[PDB]
């Protein structure tokens, strides 16, 4: 299937540069040109540019002078790069693909790279469990969680039991502490009999930090 | 650059309406137009393109007309997976541009929340940090009262909420509430509790423990 | 406005 790539969530220092690749399958970039489009606050969805089968750029027209893209065929990678970044181009970057080879209609999009620009130190969390009692059972049905607390920056991805677990998860937006560091919380409701012999286990990554961390919860 | 407003900013139905999404260009662009949907969490997904031509895999409830400058995106049967935001894209005109985008909220019965609390663990204890969760799990509407109390003492600006998006699959909301105290103000005190106001509720829902 | 933490508008 045609699926699009990019490398992980990052932070960046105001007036250093940014980069981002975006590996494809199940096309050739010979074939496809490859679009790029971020996702701020500001601004919301906005078209930087596009690097085309033989190698031709566009960059729109505010970036044309600080922005690069370029990609290497065998490898099927697409390489982009931006220069002198400000704290108002923290966005959500994506790279895309078109229907044909020649026009403007997304039908592909990678996962996206959600970079932060601050001056700031990436800071790893420390994940608390949130522990099932009778103070979080509710008619068979027990509320567990992990806290996921003081990181910086967005974002962590949190799963339960390696994905086999998804039906009754709320994982919370993160809010942002007065200290200048992140936290969240991630909660599933299981069933209270389940607790004597299932395990319950949170799955915290935080990328920018190369922080993996495996939390079981448990009743105390 | 070409300008596209997408009006309303919000739209609230209830499943099984028709809906329609508006998006007019500061100029004419024919019928190049391309309607996105984006989830939660997730990348654009293409919906309509060139105005009214339809995208493989897309169901077939989503529909688009209009040409010139007024254009429409239209769901006949709305349900709980659609919950999203819309966005209308042209490439009249280089460069390609996006509107603000439209949300879609969904309407459903009053549901109470189920109310949960979580005193800090040990482990966060040994840092110095002392986090209480108050949990309000599948509750509609979106509107609620947390209000924290230590022996009695209300709280207040000590405390952060966080609220999810809404659930795709029966259009709930649900809330955590974080009270952070220090482990000494923790330790100096017993009753901690979250009471609870929605409109699900007849009277105000308190849960509460005793440290120790 | 969009949200970066959830891809959604608030």
């Amino acid at each position: 299937q045609v699926q699009l790539k990019q490398s992980g969530p990052g932070l960046v220092q105001p007036s250093q540069s940014l980069s981002i690749t975006c590996t494809v399958s199940g096309f050739s970039l010979t074939n496809y040109g490859v679009h790029w489009v971020r996702q701020s606050p500001g601004k919301g969805l906005e078209w930087l540019g596009v690097i085309w089968s033989g190698g031709n750029t566009d960059y729109n027209t505010p970036f044309t002078s600080r922005l690069s893209i370029n990609k290497d065929n065998s490898k099927s990678q697409v390489f982009f790069k931006m220069n002198s970044l400000q704290s108002n181009d923290t966005a959500i970057y994506y790279c895309a693909r078109a229907l044909t080879y020649y026009d403007y209609e997304f039908a592909y999009w990678g996962q996206g790279t959600l970079v932060t620009v601050s001056a700031a130190s990436t800071k790893g969390p420390s994940v608390f469990p949130l522990a099932p009692s009778s103070k979080s059972t509710s008619g068979g049905t027990a509320a567990l969680g992990c806290l996921v607390k003081d990181y910086f920056p967005e974002p962590v991805t949190v799963s339960w039991n390696s994905g086999a677990l998804t039906s009754g998860v709320h994982t919370f937006p993160a809010v942002l502490q007065s200290s200048g560091l992140y936290s969240l919380s991630s909660v599933v409701t299981v069933p209270s009999s389940s607790l004597g012999t299932q395990t319950y286990i949170c799955n915290v990554n935080h990328k920018p930090s190369n922080t993996k961390v495996d939390k079981r919860v448990e009743p105390k | 650059d070409i300008l596209l407003t997408q009006s309303p900013v919000i739209l609230s139905v209830s499943p099984g309406e028709r809906v329609s999404f508006s998006c007019r260009a500061s100029q004419s662009i024919g019928t190049n137009i391309h309607w996105y949907q984006q989830r939660t969490n997730g990348s654009p997904r293409l919906l309509i393109k060139y105005a009214s031509e339809s995208i493989s895999g897309i169901p077939s409830r989503f529909s688009g007309s209009g040409s010139g400058t007024d254009f429409t995106l239209s769901i006949n049967s709305v349900e709980s997976e659609d919950i999203a935001d819309y966005y209308c894209q042209q490439n009249n005109n280089w460069p390609t541009t996006f509107g603000a985008g439209t949300k879609l909220e969904l309407k459903r019965t009053v549901a109470a929340p189920s109310v949960f609390i979580f005193p800090p663990s040990d482990e966060q204890l040994k840092s110095g940090t002392a986090s209480v969760v108050c949990l309000l799990n599948n509750f509609y509407p979106r509107e609620a009262k947390v209000q924290w109390k230590v022996d009695n003492a209300l709280q207040s600006g000590n405390s952060q909420e966080s609220v999810t998006e809404q659930d795709s699959k029966d259009s709930t909301y649900s809330l955590s509430s974080t009270l952070t105290l220090s482990k000494a103000d923790y330790e100096k005190h017993k009753v901690y509790a979250c009471e609870v106001t929605h409109q699900g509720l007849s009277s105000p829902v308190t849960k509460s423990f005793n440290r120790g | 406005q969009f949200d970066l933490s959830t891809r959604r508008l608030k």
